[PDB]
């Protein structure tokens, strides 16, 4: 999901991009901007939504011992998803 | 590869001369290798 | 006799016994003019007497290299002539004395 | 005058009547371990990470809430009081989360510095983990209801302190849980101070996430200017 | 074998201090504040001298943290108010001690807590 | 080594050992590079009963050194640091090089 | 009281003595190592940074203090006699490379925050 | 005292016990205080006055003998009246045994030159009037070991900070190396670590 | 490495030799009082940089017994048999360099080549070849790869014909004999009062060795001859150092044959790590993972003076403990300093030439000295 | 037990005598070594041909540093700033954010490859394996500047070595 500052520089995931006023870009010349093109936000939105039948999930991350560590996520609440703080996936219960 | 060489000589690579954008008929560096290959010629792991 | 006793500098000393009992005695005499009370005093005339003994009761050699639990006697009588001069220098310095002054409230308090 | 004498390991010590088995230890230079015990707050005796073993008594009794009798010799260092505060921390850990890495209180984790100092050093507990759902109390406190160890500091500070009765436990047993049990923010000029009396990260601050590890602040004395109070 | 002198200890000619780091500095003594997401005590115990703060600016390339002052991470650590005072006297440093905070001792009874006619029954436990 | 017999012959006679036996050149006696997984045994501690932590504290059995003769506060034989140290052999394996 | 031990002297005669005797071998020992080292300097002001560098300690009062900042001065004697230092050690107590701090309150506002 | 927990040898402790003793009994004058570790070292603290005499003793008495100095160092503890702290290991071969000697010094009283007992010493003395600002009385020839020509200070004092007052690069103007104050493009982070809730209740400290 | 040398000569023969020191000086102790304990271990292998691993181990048993504990018995195998390999990379490291020198130069190709082998070793072990930082004041930090014992003895059992060889080239020449015998002769006392340690020891005859006397991983269960010297010479020392690579060969084997099974740090979480499946699985191990690796582990107070018998000597450190989990004070004591500090005396009367062989048979590196 | 290295006596008959003078005179020890020599040069040479030969290495080697992902594509690092706390040398740099998921991410991610001391202390104390240190050497520069790494660079050396990381961590992680 890289998008174009309006000067012409790419904007990195995290957002920063030099000004236009900014001497720093001076940089840059003659040269290129180191920029990741794999976006981890879109990458991770683009996942689909587990469905499980169980009030309380695990996830490590996948992997076993090569994961993150173990956590239980609750999914009582229907108006959003369970969401793992390490690994980001998301799960939910079979409603209707 | 070559089993019958001792330790260090049994592999070897013989580079291409026209990598990503560049003549490498003569300038060849040990960058040049993918990072699978990387690891069958290192020793690292004996699968290629 | 035996050549070589095996470290550089430590020469082999003919006849011995006669070394160690001059060094002993000398080592006596510095000590008697040492207050009585002093501990330094009365525990090395303790081990001086100790090996006066021995050097005396064992004509051997090899004998007494085991019975007086330093070995080579060569390097014995170069511990009786220390022995000697730190009893003449300890003479000097006098230090049966009492303490000369304590230390700071908190001088040797760990941690901080 | 009413002092009374009380021993801790062997030591005397003269106490006000009234005064418990931790002011006790406090006065000598030892602090009990706690997890719900506040100076500030009322006494409430959740926890039991206070128990400490009197000699010649074959119960532990809960130092926050036990008044020194005279005569008393307290064993902090004891065996049974040691066992008792690993019994208590095992407990404590056996149902909490692996979140430390992800935790806003990483470096400045009561539960953490405790388990170090008075906890064993592994779990025997091959059983699953239990979740609870997280409650929104405004924009102020992030609420991440899993970590809390049902100490009820927060709701002590609330109904004592700030005069709000908004915070509550619902639930028995072990699903029992601190909460609104209604969508209300708890919104108060003195809410942000249950961030600070939280031993965990159950009640962090919001716009503070993720920002920030306690080793690395630099900490500077000073005086605020919002107002008059100083 | 005894001067017997009568003057203040200075030995800021003999520690290589450079001149401005010496008449210029601030120092502060004083025991540092307990944590408040903590309720451990041991980190209150002993004396502390620190500096005063100075520039930190932006490094322009990748954006670190610069300074300029050496005694930005100067941290001292002593038994008594009276020892860090000789020490900021002897090393020719200005000082403000701030004297310590003690937590006064307070009443705590488990049974007012289930009182019969006084506000401090709690409504719930 | 893909040495022909006269030069072996030539390099052994030169040197005065055999070669062969002891080539400084790894060959396919050297382990594979990859291998089986392993299990790794655990410690004595994790036993899940009678294994409280108190009872195995290193840490915590240390203790401030003892103090003899605080200056603040009979035969009387003489004493040494240790007992005498004993004489070593004279290793008979190969007592002389 | 606040009896202290001797260093070298008793009072602060001897220590005026031995600081004279030290000053007397710098000054000799100038118009030489200018002349070793190659030094761009003249002898002139070689002995004003000389006299300069002895008056900064012109304040102490300490026969201790004054005869260990003699001893630290005998031994920078050593380090230039015998030629272990280098010409950039000789150099470096005339600062050529270091821009002039003004010391007006006007100056010091301009610049920055510091004092 | 399961496998995890390091053993204990009381026979050594019982030894250097007897010894300590026996040493404080012969020097009354200079030891002020004798102590043994839980891990079996003998330190004995000493008077400044008695440097000569009581290694002298202990290098030359047929008891003990330690003829061998394994290591001379300094310890700075800025809280104390005197702030530094002079450590001598010595080694006994004939016994196998070591000890440890410790005197106290500040600024600017003097330390005798243990050169005449020990030569080992002569580097020892340098580095620590080096790093620390000891002077130590007749040493042969006392002057900087480790540090640049004319560096000013001590750096191994705990007032010193950690990257020094002054920094050196070249200058083409000038064509050499020329030394300013030190400016760091990133600043040392500083990092507090420790923990409250004491970890060892053996060494807890009286409330006063 | 780097040295200033000033010295008076008298026609051809050295009437004073000074070292001017400090030109590797980077103030070591002064940075590990600003970390902790795990975070100060990696200084150790840069002290002495050809002898690493018995710096780790030095001040591994310098933790461990202010800790009050004790690696397991794997472990401690583990750390004698790379204490050995260590030793070995050592002596060919001092006498090809002394060959070096004095302009042999052959057998540093031919010893370097299993020097090589041997960093082979240390990068199977710890993924380093030279500044590996395994061995952790808990034991050692991962345990070996399933095929590294095997290749280990395989090496072993042709290192000896490798120092036939340079006795070959060495020992027998009489150009080596002219330039090393009767050079820097040292006599027992003046060696014992200077300070000197190990081979400066044993090559006038004193009979000392700290791996006999006062063992302290394993070393007591295994078995080995202490060369000792007659004339305290170069040839002495030369011929001193050969025999020690032979002994540790010995003990490599005996290691090699004796290696126990069990784990390879101590069962203690709140001072060795726990493993990554109890870290990503277990409450209790992520909490002492995550303040093992933020923190460190608290070490009560107390100072203490550890030494082992490195290659170079006796090397020690005084370790100084306040109570938390940074050291207070960190003083390191090389054999390499004494060595320099009698090269004064160990070089009087002779000629320019022999201050180099001096030199050598010192075995002087300059960040231990320096520090 | 100990040895002696130099404790022999010559012989002092008429034909150790005459021996050791034909050794003087004829010089048969610097014979042998010749022949020691001689004998050496027929013997195969211990030379790879780099760079089409490479030497050995093992899955435990610490080369160049990479920041990983799950397989989802997300990274895998939660700004925890333990690497940054048990770095040895203050190599790492880290500031974080919430992101706009709300997600634990960091904004910045600096590893100055001039202060890194290659200890892989770093990649042990991540939790989530988030840091490792690859097996890529061959990595020298032109300039200072291209040596001090910020999250992009570290992020692209992930991407680019994912796969050899991937297979060493495979090899390598049951004994870690
Ligand atoms: C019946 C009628 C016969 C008449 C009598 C004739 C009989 C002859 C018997 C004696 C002849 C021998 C003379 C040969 C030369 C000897 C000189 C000598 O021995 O000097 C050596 C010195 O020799 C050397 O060290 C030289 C070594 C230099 C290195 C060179 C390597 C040697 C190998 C290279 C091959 C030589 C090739 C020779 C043939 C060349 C063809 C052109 C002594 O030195 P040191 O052992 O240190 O003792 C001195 C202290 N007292
Ligand atoms: S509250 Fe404490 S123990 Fe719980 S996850 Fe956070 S840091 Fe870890
Ligand atoms: S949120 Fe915090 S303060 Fe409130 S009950 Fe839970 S742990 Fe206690
Ligand atoms: S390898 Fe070591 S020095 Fe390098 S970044 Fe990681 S922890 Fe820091
Ligand atoms: S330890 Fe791993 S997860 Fe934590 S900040 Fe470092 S790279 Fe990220
Ligand atoms: S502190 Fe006493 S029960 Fe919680
Ligand atoms: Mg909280
Ligand atoms: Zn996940």
């Amino acid at each position: 999901g890289v998008r174009t500052s309006p000067t012409g520089e790419k904007v990195t995931h995290t957002g920063q991009a030099y000004d236009d006023g900014d001497y720093r870009r001076v940089r840059f010349s003659d040269r290129q901007k180191e920029v990741n093109e794999n976006f981890a936000i879109d990458l991770i939105a683009e996942q689909p939504v587990s469905e499980v039948g169980s009030r309380v999930i695990s996830c490590d991350g996948g992997g076993g011992a090569l994961g993150h560590p173990r956590v239980y996520i609750n999914l009582d609440k229907e108006t959003k998803t369970g969401t793992c703080g390490y690994c980001g996936l998301q799960f939910r219960q079979p409603h209707h | 590869e070559d089993n019958k060489q001792f330790f260090g000589r049994h592999r070897w690579v013989i580079y291409t001369t026209e990598m990503n954008g560049r003549d490498t008929f003569w300038d060849v560096d040990g960058s040049m290798v993918p990072p699978e290959w990387h690891r069958w010629l290192h020793c690292m792991t004996d699968d290629p | 006799l035996k050549k070589t006793t095996g470290l550089v500098g430590l020469a082999v000393c003919e006849t011995p016994h006669e070394r160690l009992k001059i060094l002993y005695t000398k080592i006596l005499d510095v000590l008697g003019q040492i207050p009585k009370n002093a501990a330094y005093r009365k525990y090395t005339e303790q081990i001086t007497n100790e090996k006066l003994g021995m050097v005396k009761a064992e004509p051997d050699v090899k004998k007494l290299e085991e019975q007086l639990q330093g070995g080579q006697i060569e390097e014995v009588i170069l511990q009786a002539e220390n022995e000697l001069s730190l009893a003449r220098k300890m003479l000097r310095w006098k230090p049966w004395e009492p303490l000369v002054e304590e230390p700071p409230a908190n001088q040797w308090k760990w941690p901080i | 005058s009413n002092l009374i004498e009380v021993f801790v390991d062997g030591q005397s010590v003269m106490v006000e009547p009234g005064t418990t088995v931790l002011q006790a230890c406090e006065k000598v230079g030892m602090q009990i371990p706690r997890f719900c015990y506040h100076e500030r707050l009322s006494v409430a005796g959740n926890c039991r990470m206070c128990l400490v073993e009197i000699e010649k008594a074959p119960k532990v009794v809960a130092a926050c809430a036990m008044p020194v009798m005279k005569g008393w010799n307290i064993l902090t260092n004891s065996e049974k009081s040691k066992k008792a505060r690993e019994g208590v921390m095992e407990f404590l850990l056996a149902n909490h989360p692996l979140d430390c890495p992800i935790c806003d209180q990483g470096g400045e984790c009561d539960l953490q510095d405790q388990s170090m100092m008075f906890g064993s050093d592994r779990s025997r507990f091959l059983e699953g983990k239990r979740a609870v759902e997280d409650k929104n109390i405004g924009p102020l406190v992030k609420t991440i209801m899993t970590r809390c160890i049902q100490c009820t500091r927060c709701i002590r500070f609330a109904s004592e302190i700030a005069g709000v009765d908004d915070l509550g436990t619902t639930g028995r047993g072990n699903d029992m849980q601190v909460g609104t049990y209604i969508e209300k923010m708890f919104m108060s000029e003195l809410s942000g101070n249950i961030i600070d009396i939280c031993p965990v990260g159950a009640l962090t601050s919001k716009p503070y996430a993720f920002t920030a590890r306690p080793w690395e602040t630099r900490k500077t004395e000073s005086i605020d200017v919002m107002d008059a109070v100083g | 074998q005894l001067i017997a002198v009568d003057e203040k200890l200075d030995i800021t000619t003999l520690t290589g201090v450079p001149e401005e780091h010496i008449k210029t500095r601030k120092v502060r003594i004083f025991v540092p504040a307990r944590n408040n997401m903590q309720s451990g005590v041991n980190n209150t115990k002993k004396w502390k001298m620190e500096f005063d703060t100075r520039e930190r600016w932006e490094n322009p390339l990748m954006g670190w943290s610069s300074t300029a002052d050496p005694l930005s991470n100067l941290v001292l650590t002593f038994s008594t108010k009276e020892d860090a005072v000789a020490f900021a006297e002897k090393n020719g440093w200005s000082f403000d001690v701030e004297e310590r905070k003690v937590p006064k001792p307070k009443s705590k009874s488990y049974g007012a807590n289930f009182s019969w006619n006084k506000r401090t029954r709690v409504s719930t436990k | 080594a893909s040495a022909t017999r006269v030069i072996q012959l030539l390099r052994n006679w030169a040197s005065g050992r055999d070669l062969q036996a002891k080539l400084q050149l790894r060959y396919q006696e050297i382990s594979k590079r990859t291998q089986p997984p392993p299990k790794l045994p655990v410690g004595p501690s994790h036993k899940l009963s009678n294994n409280y932590y108190c009872t195995r504290d290193g840490r915590r059995e240390a203790m401030p050194p003892s103090i003899v003769m605080s200056s603040q506060k009979t035969e009387k034989k003489a004493v040494t640091p240790a007992p005498p140290i004993k004489r070593w052999e004279l290793s008979k394996d190969q007592p002389y090089l | 009281g606040t009896s202290v031990k001797p260093i070298f002297s008793r009072d602060m005669n001897e220590a005026k003595r031995r600081v004279r005797e030290l000053y007397r071998a710098w000054y000799r020992e100038v118009p030489n190592t200018v002349h070793l080292f190659q030094l761009d300097i003249s002898v002139k002001q070689g002995r004003d940074k000389v006299r300069e560098m002895f008056m900064k300690n012109a304040h102490v009062t300490d026969p201790r203090v004054v005869d260990l900042l003699v001893i630290k001065g005998k031994m920078e004697l050593e380090e230039t006699i015998n030629v272990w230092k280098q010409r950039t050690h000789i150099m470096r107590f005339f600062h050529e490379t270091e821009a002039p701090r003004p010391t007006d309150f006007l100056s010091k506002f301009y610049v920055g925050h510091d004092p | 005292t399961r496998p995890t927990i390091r053993p204990r040898n009381d026979v050594v402790h019982k030894q250097l016990s007897a010894f300590g003793q026996y040493v404080a009994e012969i020097l009354p004058k200079y030891v002020q205080q004798v102590q043994v570790s839980c891990f079996n070292e003998l330190e004995i603290f000493i008077h400044p006055d008695g440097v000569i005499p009581v290694l002298t003793f202990l290098r030359d008495h047929t008891n003990a003998q330690f003829k061998s100095l394994a290591d001379l160092t300094a310890v700075d503890v800025p809280t104390r009246q005197n702030r530094f702290e002079i450590v001598y290991n010595l080694l006994s071969l004939r016994f196998n045994s070591r000890i440890r000697v410790k005197t106290y010094t500040d600024e600017l009283t003097p330390i005798e030159s243990s050169v005449t007992v020990y030569k080992a010493a002569n580097w020892y003395e340098r580095e620590i009037w080096d790093m620390f600002g000891v002077f130590f009385a007749n040493h042969p020839d006392l002057r900087r070991i480790l540090t640049d020509y004319g560096f000013e200070g001590h750096p191994f004092r705990k007032d010193f900070p950690l990257s020094g007052y002054v920094e050196l690069r070249y200058d083409d103007e000038v064509k050499r190396v020329v030394a300013e104050p030190v400016e760091l493009a990133q600043e040392f982070r500083k990092f507090d670590l420790n923990s409250p809730w004491e970890a060892f209740p053996a060494y807890r400290q009286p409330p006063e | 490495g780097v040295l200033r040398l000033v010295m008076e000569l008298s026609g051809e023969m050295v009437r004073k030799c000074d070292p001017h020191i400090g030109l590797l000086h980077r103030g070591t102790e002064k940075l590990i009082e600003y970390k902790t304990y795990l975070q100060a271990l990696p200084y150790f292998d840069r002290l002495d940089y050809v002898s690493m691993m018995c710096n780790e181990q030095a001040y591994s048993l310098a933790v461990e017994k202010l800790l009050n504990i004790q690696p397991p018995p794997r472990a401690q195998w583990i750390r004698v048999l790379f204490g050995e390999i260590t030793r070995l990379l050592n002596h060919i490291m001092a006498v090809t360099t002394h060959a070096l020198d004095i302009g042999a130069m052959t057998p540093f190709f031919w010893m370097f080549e299993e020097r090589e082998k041997m960093f082979e070793f240390y990068e199977r072990v710890s993924g380093a070849r030279m500044h590996a930082a395994y061995i952790r004041p808990g034991g050692v930090h991962q345990d070996l790869p399933l095929g590294l014992l095997d290749d280990i003895y395989e090496f072993s059992k042709n290192f000896s014909f490798r120092i036939d060889e340079l006795e070959e080239m060495l020992t027998n020449n009489r150009i080596w004999r002219n330039r090393t015998v009767d050079i820097g002769v040292v006599t027992a006392e003046d060696a014992l009062n200077y300070g000197f340690s190990g081979v400066m020891l044993r090559g006038s005859g004193i009979q000392w060795d700290l791996r006999k006397t006062q063992p302290y991983d394993v070393y007591d269960q295994v078995e080995f001859d202490v060369p000792i010297g007659s004339r305290g010479d170069c040839y002495d020392r030369y011929l001193c150092r050969v025999e020690e690579m032979r002994q540790s060969l010995r003990i490599i084997s005996q290691c090699l044959n004796k290696m126990p099974p069990g784990e390879i740090k101590v069962d203690d979480a709140k001072v060795s790590p726990p493993k990554r499946a109890e870290m990503k699985t277990s409450m209790e191990s992520l909490i002492h993972h995550f303040k093992l690796y933020t923190e460190g582990y608290q070490v009560p107070p107390g100072a203490t003076y550890t030494a082992i018998e490195a290659p170079k000597g006796e090397f020690g450190v005084y370790l100084v403990s306040d109570g938390s989990s940074r050291p207070y004070r960190c003083k390191i004591k090389a054999p390499g300093f004494a060595h320099l500090a009698g090269l004064d005396k160990m070089s009087k009367g002779h000629m320019l030439a022999d201050v180099v062989a001096i030199i050598g048979t010192q075995d002087i590196v300059f960040g231990e000295v320096d520090r | 037990t100990y040895k002696f290295v130099n404790m022999r006596e010559p012989s002092m008959d008429m034909k150790s005598v005459t021996d050791r003078a034909a050794q003087t005179l004829l010089w048969t020890e610097l014979v042998r070594g010749l022949g020691m020599t001689l004998s050496y040069l027929f013997r195969e040479p211990a030379t790879i041909n780099y760079p089409f030969e490479k030497g050995p290495l093992s899955p435990r080697f610490r080369g160049e540093h990479a920041l990983r992902r799950y397989p989802s594509g997300e990274e895998r690092c939660i700004a925890c700033k333990l690497c940054e706390a048990v770095c040895p040398a203050q190599a790492i740099t880290i500031e974080a954010e919430p992101r706009a998921d709300g997600s634990r991410r960091t904004t910045r991610y600096d590893i100055d490859m001039t202060k890194c001391i290659y200890c892989g202390f770093c990649q042990e104390a991540c939790p989530v394996d988030a840091i490792v240190e690859g097996p890529n050497f061959e990595f020298s520069t032109e300039t200072h500047e291209e040596l001090l790494y910020n999250k992009e660079k570290l992020l692209n050396n992930g991407d680019k070595w994912e796969a050899e990381i991937a297979a060493n961590i495979q090899a390598d992680y049951l004994y870690r």
